């Protein structure tokens, strides 16, 4: 049952990019990461999604890696209409 | 880092 906790920790350069990959998403899609973070991090469920403030430095590895593989799934698909 | 400034203002906007 350790696979979920065995996911490697998101490094600084990854975290920074993650907060960026996440912010690349359309508003609706950041509704997912807030949902992930808020659920995985019971410490920030007071933050309302419309006024969310996520702390990438408080998130546990699994959350950060969930956030990533998620946005990565959105961004690698159809989400680059600018560049 | 990724507080209300970056997140919220890229989120709500």
């Amino acid at each position: 049952s350790e696979e979920e906790d065995k996911c490697k920790p998101m490094s600084y350069e990854e975290k920074r990019q993650l907060s960026l990959d996440i912010n690349k998403l359309p508003g609706e899609k950041l509704g997912r990461v807030v949902h992930i973070i808020q659920s995985r991090e019971p410490s920030l469920k007071n933050s309302n999604p419309d006024e969310i403030e996520i702390d990438f430095e408080t998130l546990k590895p699994s959350t950060l890696r969930e956030l990533e593989r998620y946005v990565t799934s959105c961004l690698r698909k159809k989400r680059k209409p600018q560049a | 880092k990724w507080t209300l400034e970056r997140l919220k203002r890229k989120y709500r906007n």
